[PDB]
């Protein structure tokens, strides 16, 4: 009746982590070949920050 | 040939050019002297009227006064609770004013140079829909809930570990919606 | 006794704050030099 | 007809009259400026601007530092284009009109914590902290003097 809805924003998943990495690593002037799978596997319990 | 007046004509033209600025200066001086012949008025709130010519009004501070009103002013707009301006030497009703807006609320009303959209936030495509289900659809198409026979909720809160994207989502919602905020 | 809060250049135009009354814009007197008028310290002030 | 001296005389009289009028207007302007400067008694009253309300047949609503609310049918000697809700203004003590605009004020404690006398210690008198010094200098000093090395790559500083 005052705060009707409680919304939870938990830590990102592997797909969510890959999405955030693709969002933030885009604009940088990259070179060569990049492999996001190892980065996703290593980063556990991380945040967008 | 006929330039006997040409030198004097040029002198007159230069004098007129100077007189243009001299008249702008005279006008500026006139506005300056005219502006400095007015005084301010105290501000208060009306409570009720005793008779045709007597009201009782309360200033912003404590004291309450029994005062008169101007003759030409309309008396049909002076309902209790409105804001009025009174003379500082006789305390007579002179003018009614609209409701106040605080400078703090004015600053709070609009402060957002950010322009973040939904493309810069990812990984929580379900909670964003859950939130938008509350503040977007009912405010535009309100007959659906009336047809079903319920009332949409009012508020909600977001919680979780630090740095998961709460204030960012709030900024995106505020920056991508056409309504008072 | 009052407290100066700040100042401005090329003219004293000192901003004076008091505990109960309002704050004003003021200047010095004739016998006081502008050297020892550093901000944030208590000063004497007329009544009028 | 032939040439006539009447035009020269008329033009000379017009030039002289216009010059005399300009001189008289300048004298009147000087007198009015003297009167305006007479009304600028130095003790003002600092106050805060609440509203620049618009009315029809600009009017200000202000809050003096002595806890009084005032309504001004006219602004005064300051244009209304450079006023915002919350500005700090000096107001005439009796007529209660804006006379000038003042800079934003800050707390004395906040102002007193800014450095004045720079220290004299150099990097040469610290031993055994090379990695820490390098890691600190590349995150504070570097993004100030070499910003062009950052946006050329597309990376935000720490
Ligand atoms: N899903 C996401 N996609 C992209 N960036 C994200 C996401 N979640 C968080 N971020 C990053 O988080 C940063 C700041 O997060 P934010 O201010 O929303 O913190 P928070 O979750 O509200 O935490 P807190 O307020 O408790 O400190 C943003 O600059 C952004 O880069
Ligand atoms: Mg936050």
């Amino acid at each position: 009746g005052r705060l009707d809805r409680k919304i939870h924003i938990d830590l990102p998943n592997e797909q969510a982590r890959l999405d955030i990495l693709k969002i933030h690593a885009g604009p940088i002037t990259k070179h060569g070949e990049i492999d996001y799978e190892a980065i996703v596997k290593l980063s556990d319990g991380f945040n967008g920050a | 040939k006929l330039l006997e007046h040409k030198e004097i004509d040029g002198r007159l033209k230069e004098l007129r050019e100077q007189l243009k600025e001299l008249t702008k200066q005279y006008e500026k001086s006139e506005n300056d002297l005219k502006a400095l012949q007015s005084v301010g008025q105290i501000v208060g709130e009306v409570l009720k009227q005793l008779t045709e010519e007597k009201f009782i009004v309360k200033a912003t501070n404590g004291p309450r006064y029994v005062v008169g009103c101007r003759r030409q002013l309309d008396k049909s707009k002076l309902k209790p609770g409105t804001r009025v301006a009174l003379d500082m030497t006789t305390l007579t009703i002179m003018r009614y004013l609209p409701r106040e807006v605080d400078p703090l609320v004015y600053n709070m009303s609009h402060e957002d140079p950010g322009n973040v959209s939904y493309s810069e936030i990812g990984g929580l495509s379900e909670q964003i829909r859950e939130l938008r289900e509350v503040i977007e659809l009912p405010l535009t198409n309100p007959e659906l809930f009336q047809r079903v026979g319920i009332i949409p909720p009012k508020g909600c809160l977001l919680y979780g570990p630090p740095g998961t994207g709460k204030t960012l989502l709030a900024r995106a919602v505020a920056s991508q919606l056409d309504c008072n905020f | 006794c009052t407290k100066i809060i700040n100042a401005d250049s090329e003219d004293p135009k000192y901003i004076i704050n008091v505990k109960q009354f309002a704050k004003f814009v003021v200047d010095l007197s004739d016998q006081v030099a502008p050297t020892d008028i550093e901000e944030g310290m208590r000063v004497g002030v007329d009544r009028n | 007809t032939r040439l006539l001296d009447s035009e020269i005389k008329i033009m000379k009289s017009e030039v002289l009259r216009v010059t005399h009028e300009l001189q008289a207007m300048k004298d009147k302007i000087k007198e009015n400026s003297e009167k305006i400067k007479v009304n600028k008694t130095l003790p003002y009253l600092v106050s805060n601007v609440i509203e620049l309300l618009d009315v029809d047949p600009k009017c200000a609503v202000i809050k003096t530092s002595t806890r009084q609310t005032y309504f001004l049918p006219v602004i005064g000697l300051v244009d209304a284009e450079k006023l915002k809700p919350g500005d700090l203004v000096g107001v005439n003590k009796d007529s209660y009109l804006i006379l000038e605009t003042l800079p934003t004020e800050y707390d004395s404690r906040v102002k007193a914590m800014e450095v004045d006398e720079r220290p004299t210690e150099q990097y040469s008198d610290i031993g055994g902290l090379d990695k820490q010094i390098q890691e600190l200098v590349e995150a504070i000093v570097l993004p100030m003097n070499h910003k062009e090395k950052f946006e050329n790559l597309g990376i935000q500083p720490p």
